[PDB]
């Protein structure tokens, strides 16, 4: 299985078909083949293998953290302090990027199960997609290839400055 | 793609094919017989011959080639030498 | 241009203008019969004034017909798909391995093939035996201080083989 | 065996030799055993060490 | 020991290895985050990503 | 004589390196392979547990093939 | 790494105490145990690098280079035979210790966790190349080629060194990390502009760049074969890594003074290009190869993007092992014909008949073939110069076009068309020649496999 | 549906077969042309169906 | 090893000793024998030739080598590595060059002329538009499921 909270799936569909035939079925023929050779054995092969397994087992977890301050609450040379910081910061960037992944593999299924259909119910997931994405372009984009992390900070102070004062003469 | 090729099935060839030429006869028609020397017909017609016969076989004798063979039996000589017929 | 001679001849330029002239009216004159008819009068052309004595009043009238003869040629002519520029032009030349190898086998391929291995042994010592006395002779000897030609006699002194018989004679058989 | 040839011994135990130093190394830069704050927990419940 | 112990030993060694760059790691993480960021209502990836509330601008 | 010899250039030293190069590639092929399969048929990877609590885990066990 | 450290010292006196006949096969054995022995580094997790006291530090931007060395070890000395096999026991045992050092001095400078060992180990590695190339530099002025060699490395790089002590006295010592953490921007003054100069010179010169790239030929067609494969591979991915630890500083002035560089790097490619089309003199046409190669790198290196920089690494690996490669077969070729030049080796197609594959495999992998690691590294400096200046895709384009044409051209050229029938001493492909094929692909389409080893730092 | 995937898999990974075949030989198939002729006959005999389900 | 007096220093003067010398070092007719002249450009005391010289030297002369056209002693032509055959193939042409360059660019021109006049002359049939239902598309356009009518109907004829 999966987590269908993080991958969501819609309502199956399926049609029944209607001959109206006297051929008689060749694909039916054919499918109940196909299952009643391949779909057994290899059946079979899963339930051994689990079973074998199932003598005894292993355990993996997932990494789960602390929570180091902040990076502005550091000062000017605070390696001690800084390395803590980026760290974490860094493991941000990382984790973002897969998130960025899942909402593109979301937006590759939203085309694949309409089919041609496109203009309808993809609304939702390709703007969702343009949102987060306008997010990133403003957060992680113009920064170049050495970050650290004090560059995404005076980005940071770069656009909310630059933003308040035309706001401030716009207002 | 390699057909059965002899020296004295090629040989009978060319003379066939000599033979059917107009204006030499049939009569005087030798393996050894010189076609400048003692056969009196024309160099020109001998080079009619030597383009008739690269076309029969198919490919040509060159210019150089062109010049200097005046009897069958070097014609039969350097046919054997281009297609390279013994056993 | 020529292994005998420099000078080609008045007749040699004239016979490869005759050939190059009637092959280019087999490849602009098919089905053949309008071809012999062709053919017929191009050596009737030549019969106009085959009767010359002369030899300027020849070669320029030749130098007008190399200009009427490139006037009237054709692009792709029937060349032979056997000679150079045609069709095949060393087409199988996929296995043309040249006969000095065969040297360097292994000895079990050289069990394989017993006998016909013995018999490249003997003529290769028929080469070696054969080299010094009357090769290197009739190279010493009839070689004169400019040789002149690109045409060796052969040896018909006495006895054995003309000399440089090897690369001449064992070439590939030109068929896989 | 190996006094017949005593070749192909020198790099081996040389690596293990350069491993003992690394460890070493890593005795003697022994400082911060747990003083991290985002690794950061409680020595228990085995034996009194946290890494070695 | 050119071709049979280093070769292919090497080969079954890196093609799979441990989670390099934390990656299937990172692929857990982003999942239960999105399940986070989802069951709560908030919008997900915010930005200003240090605290807004933490900073100082020096004006005009 | 319909037959003729055809003049191969050789053989014997190719066909001897790509010899000793599939056996000494496969000398370590067939018992690598075969073992690997041994592992995912009899140990197999892991479960897809959560760290429980008054736990310390160690730096290994986080991971799911056992051989990592 | 002092474990993989002091192995490479303790693997020079055995070739000394050896027997006769037998310090081959000791050199092979015990070099392939370090190769394993230092693959068995690769646990570069995730956020930070790994570090280890003062001295040593691992990216993932050091450690393909370091296993890709220890994989030429066997390879640059199993390639060094047949030439001076018949010279003496002590010049060969020199010999064999002299590589070794090198070899020494290069793990040091790509695990140099500081800036100043890392100049020292730099012309560390320049000195004993030096002595290998003019030992048995094969031909007539190998005398010119090492004295070019030897001036060009030391006149471009040793201003680096007054820059580093500059550095050092300005802000604290020269760890990589430090310099991760405490740099400030430099701005567009002109001792900032003399500084990036300095620096980027000496690597400029070390990739080479086309202005001073008379300096690579000779020191290819007048070295021997442990040499070139050294020289090419690890000294110019060298230059290149060098390149890619300094430029972690120095931000906004290369915004300024990068025109230049990349202006000269891309046309000057095409020129190489150019110059490697109609040459003869079968060894020369893969060093100006590398020459356009290295241009495509440098262009990567400055433009200062993520996939710039996992792209460039990608052709620095991949371009060390098709070009030593290439290498090996042309010491192959004129160990048949003892030519060097072009037109006298051809055909060769039923001569030597498994010879043409690996020919054939190696101008694929110089094609970029596109599942090769060589098309992954120049596609993506391709998208990435596109994002820089959205009009260079023709530079880039027609240097891609030139470059399979010469490559496939050096291909048919020399094997392939007609044995000029007076050669009568090719012999068919030794064991051993073939074993160093098989020592060059596998492992490089093993990596083609499985790519996410040799990506950047920015992965 | 399974069947579908799978049959479309077939017909790519049934035609790397043969060249592995021979790197993997050191014999010679004399019929190594009647060898890749029931493998091709294979392929589209597996070929010919999932696209008569397809646009059933 | 080799001859150090058979390489080739300076240019052609001194023009009786140094063409004498060079036209019995490198074996070509005497007064024939050129240099380029001293031009600067590098190039020696190197001879030039007629620069074709594949598609001429028919191969019925018969030499030794197959397909470089050379027999071993021969000026070997400073720009051969342009002129190979599979490279630069300099048959003598079956018209003109000028006629050939002049017809193929004019045809080329022509040709785009008459593509102007058809990109500025398109053809159509007597054809209006189609008859979309809700206001030409909505919905199957960029969208706006909640926004944006714009009431606009179709009639009929
Ligand atoms: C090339 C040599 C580069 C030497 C290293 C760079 C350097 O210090 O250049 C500035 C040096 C001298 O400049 P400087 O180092 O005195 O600059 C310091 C400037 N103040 C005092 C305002 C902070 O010039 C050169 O090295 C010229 C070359
Ligand atoms: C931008 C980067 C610039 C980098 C420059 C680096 C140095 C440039 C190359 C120096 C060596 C040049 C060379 O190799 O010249 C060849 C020549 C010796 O050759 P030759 O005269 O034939 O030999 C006679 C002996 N039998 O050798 C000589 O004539 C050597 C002459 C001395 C060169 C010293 C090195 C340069 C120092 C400059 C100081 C100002
Ligand atoms: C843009 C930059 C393109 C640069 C191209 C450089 C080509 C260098 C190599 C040339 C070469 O390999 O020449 C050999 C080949 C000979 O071909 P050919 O003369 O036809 O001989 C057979 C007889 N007909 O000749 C060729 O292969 C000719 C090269 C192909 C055509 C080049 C131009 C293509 C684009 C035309 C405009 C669009």
């Amino acid at each position: 299985s999966w987590d269908k909270d993080v991958y969501p799936e819609p309502p199956r569909r399926t049609p029944a078909p209607s001959p109206q035939t006297s051929l008689p079925n060749p694909i039916t023929y054919l499918t109940k083949a196909f299952d009643l050779l391949v779909d057994r054995p290899v059946t079979l092969v899963r339930e051994f293998i689990e079973r074998q397994h199932a003598k005894n087992k292993y355990y993996y977890y997932h990494r789960e953290f602390r929570r180091v301050p902040d990076i502005t609450e550091c000062h000017e040379k605070d390696v001690l302090c800084m390395f803590e910081a980026e760290m974490q910061w860094k493991r941000d960037y990382k984790v973002d990027q897969e998130i960025v992944n899942i909402i593109q593999e979301r937006l590759k299924a939203c085309q694949q199960r309409e089919g041609e259909s496109h203009r309808q119910n993809c609304a939702k997931e390709l703007q969702q997609f343009t949102q987060v994405v306008k997010a990133y372009q403003d957060r992680y984009h113009d920064l170049g290839a050495h970050y650290s992390a004090r560059k995404c900070l005076a980005k940071q102070k770069q656009r909310m400055l630059a933003e308040r004062k035309a706001t401030k003469e716009a207002a | 793609d390699a057909p059965p090729l002899t020296l004295e099935g090629i040989k009978d060839r060319v003379l066939y094919v000599l033979k059917l030429y107009d204006k030499i006869d049939p009569e005087k028609l030798s393996v050894n017989s010189h076609f400048m020397k003692d056969l009196g017909l024309d160099s020109l017609d001998q080079v009619e011959i030597i383009m008739a016969m690269e076309d029969e076989f198919g490919f040509e004798i060159p210019d150089i080639d062109a010049e200097k063979l005046m009897c069958p039996q070097e014609i039969v000589d350097y046919i054997a030498d281009k297609k390279d017929v013994y056993e | 241009f020529l292994p005998s001679a420099a000078y080609l001849t008045h007749q040699q330029k004239v016979l490869q203008l005759y050939k190059r002239a009637l092959r280019h009216l087999e490849s602009r004159c098919v089905h053949r019969d309008k071809y012999r008819y062709f053919a017929c009068l191009l050596r009737a052309r030549f019969d106009e004034h085959k009767n010359e004595k002369d030899m300027v009043k020849a070669t320029q009238l030749l130098r007008e017909a190399e200009k009427e003869f490139w006037h009237g040629q054709h692009p792709q002519p029937y060349i032979f798909p056997e000679s150079p520029g045609g069709t095949s032009y060393e087409r199988y030349e996929c296995y043309k391995v040249p006969e000095w190898c065969l040297d360097d086998w292994h000895p079990s391929e050289k069990a394989m093939y017993p006998d016909y291995f013995a018999k490249r042994e003997q003529w290769k010592k028929l080469r070696r035996e054969s080299w010094e006395r009357e090769v290197k002779q009739l190279q010493e000897e009839t070689p004169v201080g400019g040789p002149r030609t690109e045409a060796l006699p052969p040896a018909r002194k006495q006895g054995d083989l003309p000399p440089l018989w090897w690369h001449i004679v064992t070439r590939p058989r030109e068929r896989p | 065996v190996v006094r017949d040839h005593w070749i192909h011994v020198l790099v081996p135990v040389g690596f293990v030799f350069g491993y003992y130093l690394d460890r070493k190394n890593d005795e003697k830069l022994a400082a911060f055993r747990n003083k991290s704050l985002l690794y950061k927990r409680e020595l228990k419940p085995n034996e009194e060490v946290t890494w070695k | 020991f050119g071709f049979s112990i280093v070769l292919v030993l090497g080969s079954t060694f890196v093609a799979y290895l441990p989670d390099y760059r934390m990656q299937e790691w990172a692929r857990r993480e982003a999942e239960r985050l999105v399940k986070y960021r989802e069951a709560h209502g908030l919008p997900l990836m915010e930005s200003n990503c240090f605290d807004p509330s933490k900073i100082q601008l020096p004006e005009d | 004589g319909k037959r003729l010899f055809i003049i191969k250039p050789s053989g014997f030293y190719d066909k001897r390196f790509l010899k000793l190069l599939r056996f000494y590639i496969l000398l370590t092929g067939i018992p690598v392979v075969i073992g690997i399969t041994l592992i995912n048929v009899f140990i197999g990877e892991a479960e897809l547990a959560e760290i429980p609590e008054g736990y310390v885990p160690e730096h290994w066990e986080y991971f799911k093939h056992p051989i990592s | 790494m002092l474990k993989y450290i002091i192995p490479t010292m303790m693997l020079m006196p055995l070739t000394w105490l050896s027997k006769n006949s037998m310090i081959w096969i000791n050199t092979t054995l015990h070099s392939l145990l370090i190769s394993l022995t230092s693959l068995l580094l690769l646990n570069q997790f995730g956020d930070n690098s790994l570090n280890f006291s003062l001295t040593f530090f691992s990216d993932s931007l050091s450690t393909p280079l370091l296993i890709l060395t220890m994989w030429l070890l066997p390879l640059m000395l199993m390639a060094s035979q047949h030439h001076l096999s018949k010279e003496n026991l002590a010049r060969k045992k020199l010999f064999i210790s002299m590589l070794i050092l090198l070899q020494l001095f290069l793990i040091m400078t790509f695990t140099a966790t500081e800036l100043i060992f890392f100049y020292i180990m730099f012309e560390a590695t320049l000195v004993p190349t030096l002595i290998i190339i003019t030992r048995w530099g094969n031909q007539t002025e190998r005398l010119n080629a090492g004295l070019y060699f030897l001036f060009y490395t030391l006149a471009g790089s040793l201003p680096l060194l007054v820059a580093l002590i500059y550095i050092q006295n300005t802000m604290g010592s020269l760890n990589f990390l430090i310099l991760q953490y405490w740099v400030q921007p430099m701005p567009n003054s002109w001792s900032n502009t003399f500084m990036w100069l300095a620096c980027m010179m000496a690597f400029m010169v070390k990739m080479p760049l086309y202005g001073l790239h008379l300096w690579l030929p000779k020191a290819h067609v007048e070295a021997p074969i442990a040499g070139s494969m050294v020289l090419a591979a690890i000294l110019l991915k060298l230059g290149g890594y060098g390149m890619m630890r300094i430029t972690l500083l120095l931000n906004p002035i290369t915004d300024f003074m990068a025109y230049p560089f990349i202006m000269l790097s891309l046309w000057g490619m095409i020129m190489t290009s150019s110059i490697c089309l109609r040459q003869t003199d079968l060894k020369s046409l893969i060093a100006y190869s590398s020459v356009s190669h290295m241009a495509l790198v440098i262009v990567a290196i400055l433009i200062q993007t993520p996939w710039s920089y996992m792209g460039a690494t990608a052709l620095m690996i991949a371009h060390g092992l098709t070009s030593s490669m290439l290498f090996c077969l042309a010491n192959s070729n004129y160990e048949r014909v003892h030519s060097r030049t072009m037109i006298l080796a051809r055909g060769l197609q039923t001569l030597l008949p498994l010879m043409a594959a690996w020919w054939l495999l190696a101008s694929l992998t110089n094609l970029a073939l596109p599942p090769s690691i060589n098309l992954i590294g120049e596609l993506f400096v391709v998208m990435s110069t596109f994002s820089w200046s959205n009009i260079t895709i023709i530079l880039m384009g027609l240097n891609m076009v030139i470059t399979a044409l010469y490559s496939l051209y050096m291909l048919i050229t020399t094997q392939r068309g007609k044995h000029t029938h007076h050669i009568n001493n090719i012999l068919p492909s030794f064991t051993r020649e073939n074993a160093l094929m098989s020592l060059h692909m596998l492992p490089l389409l093993l990596l083609s496999l499985n790519p996410k080893i040799i990506l950047g730092p920015l992965y | 549906m399974n069947l579908f995937s799978s049959l479309t898999l077939v017909t790519l990974i049934l035609l790397t077969m043969p060249i592995a075949a021979i790197n993997f030989n050191t014999h010679k198939f004399t019929n190594y042309p009647l060898y890749v002729k029931t493998t091709i006959s294979c392929a589209f005999i597996t070929s010919m169906i999932p696209t008569m389900m397809f646009i059933h | 090893s080799h001859i150090t007096k058979d390489m080739l220093p300076g240019p052609y003067p001194k023009t009786p000793e140094e063409r004498a010398a060079a036209a019995k070092k490198y074996n070509m007719r005497v007064e024939d024998y050129e240099p380029y002249p001293d031009d600067g450009m590098g190039y020696g005391d190197y001879p030039k030739l007629p620069d074709r010289s594949q598609q001429e030297r028919d191969p019925w002369y018969d030499w030794d080598h197959p397909d470089l056209r050379l027999n071993w002693g021969e000026p070997m032509h400073w720009d051969l590595d342009m002129y190979i055959r599979n490279r630069v193939d300099t048959s003598p042409t079956p018209v003109n060059w000028n006629l050939m360059c002049k017809h193929l660019f004019g045809f080329v021109a022509f040709m785009l002329f008459m593509f102007w006049v058809g990109e500025t002359y398109p053809t159509y049939q007597p054809v209006g538009p189609k008859q979309y239902p809700y206001n030409n598309l909505y919905l199957e356009r960029g969208g706006d499921p909640n926004k944006e009518p714009e009431p606009v109907v179709h009639y009929e004829i």
